[PDB]
């Protein structure tokens, strides 16, 4: 916290522990299922996902093979984004949105046009 | 499993490109419900269905000695 | 021989055996609370035994069939096994021992009909190809009376129609810890019933054939009821008892691998500083 | 006279009354200290005891009675404490719900467990 | 803190015997306050760089090596 | 096949497949036991314990060692010897009536001795 | 527990020197048990005030940089 | 015993060159008595302290070892 600042600290430790707390649940998911966790764990997963689908990009450099122009997300602003998914505000979204945005208005902006 | 090429995907043909995808998958996914399989429980079918999948993905991959197959 | 992987088997075998010490310091803890269910379930037991024994055995009485054997063209059989696995000789020995008294006595499919308690009998009879008619599992590690009784109600119900004739109980009594007798007990011919120390002649109220078809029922599922308590008791020993010696094995294979540690770690030594020297000695 | 609710879980009651009376399947009945050597079944209704001026009611389901003059001993597959007839139903019912949530947790717990050993002596086989 | 202290550099960028000899001047500077009554704190930070640039001093001197070419 | 016939073959991959199986579940039964085994894997080591006791024989040279007189075994008869271990028709016998035995009649012969 | 001073204890304040013998068998009491507390409610209060109080002491003994605390 | 028997003794604080040479004494004393048609038993006590030491005597001569590092 005194080099990155105590925000980022704080919301990329909680994201590396409720990521390896989604670690620690595959072979229960993989094997024993799904619909018998419990719930507080069923919510672990439920944002664990959207966690880890949003760590991902369109890259600048990916315009030749899939389209979309890319993105340059400043460190404030994934930082909000990776706060607002760890709050539960983006909850409602399905697990695609996350995939393959920059900001965290993309995700919005993408559901949009896709659902609800 | 551990085999691993790094042109990849770059040598094979279209259509072997298209069917390889899904096989991979399948096959590690049987190495992996291989593991919980020697004792135990008795897994329900939800993947004992991808166990069989996975032994008839295995029972494919064998050959015999020097008789070689086409792409087609 | 590879320094590395045995190391990396040291430690596999070492969270493999925190992970069965675990699981008998669980296994401890139910067993200690399934000796307190099968000690709080006596004080029913003996006023039972003692009303049926004063009732059932004064001036006759043995109107009701459940205290008289008729002829045997059916037998029922109830066999009580564990719903989770990990128990070494726990299922193993009730499912034989029951296979093999129905391979023994009837050897005719519908002669027989089965009744377990248990996901282990199920599949067992089921792979056998058996009739398995009552299938109570899915069961907790401490069960009470509410859900025995619907399957002990229903057991006796088919006594009662006139299907099973007479029924025998198959379980695991759990005697002092470490041996779980499996033990063969019968159920309704109520023949071989025993009288107390002191036989007091009681008062019958409506009559005596009433009492009887009211409490005869409930002194077989207060039998049922007990025999699975001893069966879950066993069941949580024998489990103790199995990971104990799986620890135990984990250990003792801790140790020779060790060994082999300690003997592969002074010859990788000895490899390496005989090549520096080697090396250093090829220039001078 | 001592009168002790007896369920095949546990006791219940277990002390000692100036009067018990319960309704059996014939009928009432009643019980004063010194009675005779009587058995009759219950029916699902409540037992009096009256303690003095108390009267505590306690529901039996299933039910027996035999009334030694000292040894009132009333054998119920359920019976609950504190009681008007009517809550043992919804009594029955809860406890139905939270018994089977009971088996389903401790059956998940094993096999967590289980899994748990599965992977460690997977990954001892795999270690070679 | 350095109102008290004293830092002592050897870096990896230097050859091996600044590396070697960044300890001994630590107690070299310490005894000083040592001997003249004060308490010091001497703080040696990676001594195993130390220990290995002296295996690299005593391999290009051809001294006879021992086990993992440490002296 | 080509070289020693296509049953010798396809019974001696046989062998070697529940050998190698049995091998494999040697650290299940020396931690857990044989009791875990799911019914398969408890044939097949009970197949493998007959197998692995039925490779040893008796030698002429090794009648100083023991005084039994040692025994000669054609191709066939041994192929035809693990054909029958493993369609199953010796599973009733003992496992160590099988051990130091030239051929399967005298596996009869030694179980039929010991009063199976 | 791999950690030793093997002056230490004579090297503590006084004040320290009566309230780290108790420290030392909660945390050993804790680390030998903390990998048998991810399943089993065994204990209701024999091993489970041993868990508590030792996740209660690993979670006193940590810090964060820069801020040295007075032995007070 | 000491009718009939000879002890051959090669101490612990013994050089190397008299425990390699121990055991060879030893049969060295027994074949007079073999090539003349008497019966001789001789008893090596611990083996692998002449082989300990002749790894020592050949170490010493700069010879390259082997397996746990014996000639």
């Amino acid at each position: 916290p005194e080099i990155v600042g105590e925000e980022h600290y704080q919301v990329a430790r909680k994201v590396q522990q409720t990521l390896q707390r989604y670690k620690e649940l595959q072979d229960i998911i993989a094997i024993l299922g799904m619909d018998e966790l419990s719930d507080e764990d069923k919510l672990v997963v439920h944002r664990a996902r959207r966690i880890q689908f949003f760590l991902s990009q369109n890259f600048h450099v990916a315009e030749q093979f899939t389209g979309q122009p890319g993105s340059y997300v400043p460190v404030k602003e994934t930082v909000r984004g990776f706060k607002e998914i760890l709050e539960g505000k983006y909850d409602h979204l399905p697990e695609d949105a996350f995939r393959l945005v920059g900001r965290i208005e993309e995700v919005v902006e993408k559901a949009k046009a896709m659902g609800v | 499993g551990l085999s691993v090429s790094r042109v990849g995907g770059a040598a094979q043909i279209k259509a072997m490109k298209k069917v390889a995808g899904t096989l991979r998958l399948d096959l590690a996914a049987y190495r992996e419900l291989e593991a919980f399989a020697q004792f135990g429980s008795d897994l329900d079918k939800a993947t004992q269905a991808k166990l069989a999948r996975g032994a008839r993905t295995v029972e494919v991959l064998k050959q015999d000695l020097h008789q070689p197959i086409p792409v087609e | 021989a590879s320094l590395r992987d045995i190391k990396t088997r040291i430690n596999a075998t070492k969270k493999t055996s925190q992970i069965t010490k675990a699981m008998e310091m669980v296994s401890t803890s139910k067993l200690n609370r399934a000796e307190q269910n099968a000690k709080s379930f006596v004080p029913y037991m003996e006023k039972i035994q003692e009303v049926v024994a004063n009732v059932a055995l004064g001036a006759g009485g043995a109107s009701h069939p459940m205290l008289v054997s008729r002829p045997v063209k059916k037998t029922g059989y109830l066999v009580i096994t564990s719903d989770r696995g990990l128990a070494g000789a726990y299922n193993s020995n009730v499912l034989r021992l029951v296979y093999q008294t129905i391979q023994k006595r009837h050897a005719s499919p519908d002669e027989y009909a089965i009744i377990v308690i248990g996901r282990v009998g199920l599949s067992f009879f089921r792979k056998r190809n058996m009739p398995v008619i009552l299938d109570i599992t899915r069961l907790p590690d401490q069960p009470s009376f509410a859900d025995i009784k619907e399957i002990a109600r229903k057991t006796v119900g088919l006594f009662a129609d006139g299907t099973f004739d007479e029924l025998y109980m198959y379980y695991n009594h759990y005697v002092s810890a470490i041996q779980q007798e499996v033990t063969e007990r019968k159920l309704l011919p109520l023949t071989d019933l025993a009288e107390n120390k002191q036989r007091t002649v009681y008062e019958f109220e409506p009559s005596q054939e009433e009492i009887l078809d009211v409490l005869l029922p409930q002194y077989a599922e207060s039998l049922i009821y007990g025999a699975l308590l001893d069966a879950k008791a066993s069941e949580h020993a024998a489990r103790m008892t199995a990971m104990k010696n799986a620890t135990d094995n984990a250990n003792e294979l801790i140790r020779t691998l060790t060994l082999s540690y300690n003997r592969a770690r002074q010859a990788a030594i000895t490899q390496e500083i005989t090549e520096i020297v080697a090396g250093a000695n090829a220039l001078q | 006279i001592h009168v002790s609710v007896v369920t095949p879980d546990g006791p219940v009651y277990e002390d000692d009354v100036e009067m018990v009376s319960v309704k059996a399947k014939s009928g009432e009945l009643g019980i004063l200290p010194g009675h005779i050597p009587l058995v009759a079944p219950l029916e699902i209704s409540a037992a009096r005891l009256k303690k003095g001026g108390k009267t505590q009611y306690i529901a039996v389901s299933g039910g027996f009675l035999e009334v030694r003059p000292d040894k009132v001993t009333i054998l119920a597959q359920a019976a609950e404490r504190a009681e008007d007839i009517d809550v043992l139903r919804a009594k029955a019912a809860k406890e139905r719900a939270e018994r089977r949530l009971q088996s389903q947790q401790d059956d998940i717990d094993f096999k967590r467990a289980e899994l748990a050993l599965k992977r460690a002596m997977n990954r001892l086989s795999v270690a070679e | 803190a350095l109102d008290y202290t004293i830092v002592v550099t050897a870096s990896a960028s230097q050859p091996a015997p600044l590396l070697f000899l960044a300890p001994y001047a630590g107690v070299a500077m310490g005894e000083y306050f040592m001997y003249k009554g004060k308490h010091v704190l001497v703080v040696y930070d990676d001594l195993s760089k130390q220990a290995a640039a002296y295996r690299e001093l005593s391999l290009l001197l051809r001294r006879p090596p021992g086990r993992e070419a440490y002296p």
